[PDB]
């Protein structure tokens, strides 16, 4: 995804500019065109994109959404370039926040799954409570199963 | 000479580490250096070159950005003295696990914002059925020197004399390192939706906490 | 394009309900991703799309999945909602009350 968000027009639009180089100057930016490519065809675009220098150093953060046209069809691109996005429900002046990605790191509350396909589980802990490993391992204090326990080993002290 | 300490023990918290140590025969004329390091190296002759200087007290904490929860960071020890530096002991500590201390954190640190101030804590509008809508981007520079910009809509409406905001901006802040960005995202339902073949159904439903 | 409509679109919107009023923050795209670009990083971090999110490392409080695998096709580990856990080795360093037992050794 990181590859297809770089061959695509937003990718070198809100990143890859270095507008501004002086120090303590930033710019406030949002723009709204649409424009007929190449290929003949329109692509379009809304983004605000606002930027900082700091000691000779670019700062770049923007929100944009485009649709672009690709081979088969027109393909629709929303994207946050942000160092921390947070979601937030204010239902009787509530603000801790239930959605905080910043970092290649996403915190949440509870959350409801259809299927999950995790390598890695961890209960979180120096000596998780119970884990689970790429390599099929088990680890947990005790297990209570209400059926059968199919195994080719075992191993009990008593 | 001082000996090295005993042991070592580290508080871990929200993106911190703590660090204070331990000695079995008490000596509070004595200091402790402190370095930080991210990676372990085999070699312990070069923890001087090849990890930060954390400081030099009796004790320490290192809260940045950088320390991550779930991975494993190194401190290195030392008790020092006016007679000279000792042994230089390694430590391993992590911060934090739990989300629901990691959003509290992250509600702090939004309330101690701009954004958190524009999208909430403002009383605009007082009468009754009275609603409006406002978009505004603006930069500016603060008291230390420092440009902060931001772009804000934000929808108040007041019912029975109560009021229901809602607010969407992107930011970016000046903060003790330099400036740092935020996108936040107040509202009573969050939805993505993939519309490819008239698909209505969302891909992601944040509401409530849930 | 071709006689087929495309249309994508954010949106923040307060409505009316006999509770009272609402919000709502809508995003209609095909791709949504979220990219931090601290240290000049274009790695995303949560790309949603066509029904699927790919996520890095997540910290939780509660998960309610029915199904849990751990990848691959004849995957190491999986959780299924008839309770059926399947694994490769398992340590527990406490007990197992289980109604019955097949153990080859």
């Amino acid at each position: 995804f990181k590859g297809k968000i770089t061959e695509s027009h937003l990718g070198k639009e809100l990143l890859e500019k270095v507008e501004l180089t002086e120090d303590n100057a930033s710019r406030l930016e949002e723009f709204s065109k649409e424009w007929k490519d190449a290929s003949d065809k329109w692509n379009a675009m809304w983004a605000v994109k606002i930027e900082q220098t700091k000691d000779g150093k670019h700062y770049v953060a923007g929100i944009g959404l485009s649709m672009e046209d690709t081979e088969e069809g027109k393909l629709s691109q929303f994207l946050v370039a942000a160092n921390r996005i947070a979601f937030i429900d204010p239902a009787n002046g509530n603000e801790t926040p239930m959605f905080v990605a910043q970092g290649n790191q996403i915190f949440m509350n509870d959350v409801f799954l259809k299927r999950l396909t995790a390598p890695t589980i961890t209960s979180g802990g120096n000596p998780p409570a119970f884990s689970l490993t790429p390599d099929g391992k088990l680890t947990a204090k005790n297990a209570d199963i209400s059926g059968s326990v199919n195994a080719n080993s075992g191993t009990l002290s008593n | 000479a001082p000996a090295a300490p005993s042991r070592i023990e580290l508080t871990p918290g929200y993106f911190q580490i703590t660090a204070t140590p331990h000695l079995a025969v008490y000596d509070p004329t004595v200091q402790f250096e402190f370095w930080f390091s991210e990676k372990q190296i085999a070699d312990i002759r070069q923890v001087e070159t090849s990890t930060r200087y954390l400081g030099t007290a009796l004790y320490w904490i290192a809260a940045s950005i950088n320390i991550k929860p779930g991975h494993d960071y190194y401190f290195y020890i030392r008790s020092v003295n006016t007679v000279g530096k000792s042994a230089f002991v390694e430590a391993v500590g992590r911060a934090s696990d739990d989300a629901e201390g990691y959003l509290d954190f992250f509600k702090g640190k939004i309330t101690e914002s701009h954004l958190g101030k524009e999208l909430l804590e403002k009383v605009e509008l007082t009468e009754d059925n009275a609603s409006r809508l406002e978009e505004f981007s603006k930069e500016w520079k603060d008291a230390s020197d420092k440009w902060n910009a931001m772009w804000a809509v934000k929808i108040e409406q007041t019912k029975d004399g109560k009021h229901y905001v809602a607010g969407i901006g992107l930011s970016m802040e000046d903060t003790e390192e330099g400036k740092l960005s935020q996108f936040l995202v107040a509202a009573n339902r969050i939805a993505f939706i993939d519309p490819a073949n008239g698909n209505e159904t969302p891909m992601f439903v944040a509401q409530g906490n849930q």
